[PDB]
């Protein structure tokens, strides 16, 4: 179990760690988060009390280094940093653990939610979507735009998700216009899976990461990406059986975790109604269709 | 974006554009079977592709053989239309290719956009106008060439005959749409008006009768009377 210590909490802030969150008061003696489960990526995220504008945060994996959070009064945010001196960190952390100045990552033993939300998410792929190669962790916030959004303006600060566009030469073979537009299997299976992602695990990983950025930061381009990746599978007549079964599980846990009050903005009516009721895969997502109908019957 | 009453003169500027109407592409007669069920029998159709500035009509005849062994024909008809329009554009010299294509039905937008991906600079636009191009098969010479076709065929016409020698393209289009609206609302009465006089003749190379300017005023008046009436006969007013 690993630890992300904090030098201090000089400004009042709601701190999230994965799907958990807690309020820290201005200059409260808070010095970090302990008992973080090893083996998963994690996200530690922030919303200031004074400016609910800009949720922001950091994706990280404690196996890749020792990370600590420090408030920067110039840039006005909590920054993740890496401590190379493994003894400065062991001692700095032990001091804070002995003084009980840390919150415990509050996982219930039965609870597989975080695993189920991040099953295919890997730090190395996060770091290719979020390009900042001098750091081992990745900053995301509510305002960052996606590469595809930029095409339709700072490239250093973009989300480089895989561009998916159903009315594009990449998606449509000359001579198969109608066939490929109405059945996207060649785009899914040959262009994206075999060609770009290489396997379905990497596809699902980007889909899951896009959802998490939409949920935790209200990042609109990430929501667009999540829905596009769902719609590309549902609009394919030919999808490997294992992928459909895994997609059903993935979406179930995303829909289960979504705040009930954010459904209006984070869920695209057209995509979900098409995927669950019109598409080729309308009968392949039993778990997802059941939770959607019992939790958000209005949207449908 | 969409074409409506407010940007109407754009049709007669010097940017090449085509209207595409797909109404008459997939045409059927519905009939009873010996077992008393219902079946359709397709008949030849056409794509109506029209330059509104010049009158040039590219009439792609759709022979019933194109539907043999195909499913969901009303959906296929939209993609067949887009394939043929795309093939037409590719066949034209660059300087004759349209800068915009206006579809009369919004369901043609995605089929045509996908077929024209090679032409990112050609704008595909819907319209808010209720244009009467479906009545094109009420023009006897167009109907004749569609029904006689035994294979796919493109036939080129000028739907304005020689009118542009005497009137503007705005006025020619207004006359065309008036004639077609009449033919659509009451084909028999409209046709009586036009060619009920046997001493008035259509030229071999023309589609409509050779009216003098004064006879066109009378004719156009008789069509507007027909349309208003039917609009009464229809709503009782
Ligand atoms: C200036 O270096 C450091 C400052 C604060 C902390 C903390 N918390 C760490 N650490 O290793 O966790 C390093």
């Amino acid at each position: 179990m690993n630890t992300v210590p904090f030098t201090s909490a000089p400004i009042e802030v709601t701190i999230g760690i994965d799907q958990y969150s807690f309020n820290v008061k201005e200059n409260q003696p808070f010095h970090g988060i302990k008992d973080i489960p090893i083996g998963h990526v994690h996200v530690i995220h922030f919303q200031h009390a004074d400016n609910s504008s800009m949720r922001y945060g950091y994706w990280f994996d404690c196996r890749m280094g020792n990370f600590y959070i420090q408030y920067d009064p110039k840039d006005g945010l909590y920054k993740m940093m890496e401590e190379r001196d493994g003894a400065k960190f062991e001692n700095i952390v032990h001091n804070f653990k002995e003084r009980q100045m840390m919150v415990s990552y509050p996982k219930i033993d039965e609870d597989d939610t975080w695993y189920n939300l991040t099953e295919f998410v890997q730090m190395d792929k996060i770091r290719k979507i979020v390009r900042k190669d001098e750091n081992q962790f990745s900053y995301v916030d509510s305002s960052m735009t996606t590469v595809q959004e930029n095409e339709l303006s700072d490239p250093a600060h973009s989300l480089n998700y895989t561009v998916i566009n159903f009315k594009s030469r990449e998606a449509i073979r000359p001579g198969h216009e109608m066939e490929d537009f109405l059945d996207k299997s060649y785009y899914l299976n040959t262009v994206m899976l075999q060609g770009i992602f290489k396997n379905s695990s990497n596809y699902f990983g980007e889909l899951q990461f896009a959802f998490l950025n939409a949920m935790f930061f209200g990042n609109y381009g990430s929501s667009l990406q999540w829905h596009a990746m769902i719609e590309l599978i549902c609009s394919s007549a030919t999808v490997p059986k294992h992928m459909l079964d895994k997609l059903d599980e993935i979406l179930y846990y995303q829909i289960k975790t979504l705040p009930e009050q954010y459904s209006d903005i984070l869920l695209n009516e057209r995509v979900w109604n098409i995927c669950l009721y019109s598409s080729f895969q309308k009968n392949s997502l039993h778990n997802t269709e059941k939770i959607m109908e019992n939790k958000y019957p209005e949207l449908l | 974006g969409a074409m409506n009453s407010s940007n109407y003169a754009e049709l007669f500027n010097n940017d090449i554009k085509l209207f595409v109407d797909d109404t008459n592409v997939y045409r059927v007669t519905v009939h009873k079977t010996f077992e008393g069920n219902v079946a359709t029998k397709a008949i030849n159709g056409c794509i109506f592709t029209l330059n509104p500035k010049t009158g040039h009509l590219f009439l792609k005849i759709i022979h019933t053989s194109v539907w043999a062994g195909q499913k969901r024909l009303s959906q296929l008809a939209k993609w067949k239309t887009a394939e043929e329009v795309s093939a037409l554009v590719r066949s034209l010299p660059k300087e004759e290719q349209p800068k915009q294509i206006i579809v009369t039905r919004k369901a043609m937008l995605d089929p045509l956009e996908v077929h024209m991906l090679d032409f990112p600079n050609i704008a595909i636009r819907p319209t808010e106008l209720r244009l009467p191009f479906s009545a094109a098969m009420s023009i006897d010479k167009l109907s004749d060439v569609v029904m006689k076709a035994t294979e796919p065929q493109m036939v080129l016409f000028n739907i304005y005959d020689d009118w542009l020698d005497r009137i503007s393209s705005y006025t020619a289009f207004s006359r065309l749409t008036l004639l077609l609206r009449a033919l659509k609302t009451n084909e028999e009465s409209a046709k009586m008006i036009l060619l009920s006089d046997p001493t008035i003749t259509i030229k071999s190379y023309h589609l409509w009768p050779s009216f003098t300017d004064e006879q066109w005023i009378t004719i156009e008046s008789q069509m507007r009377d027909l349309i208003l009436t039917e609009y009464g006969r229809k709503y009782n007013v």
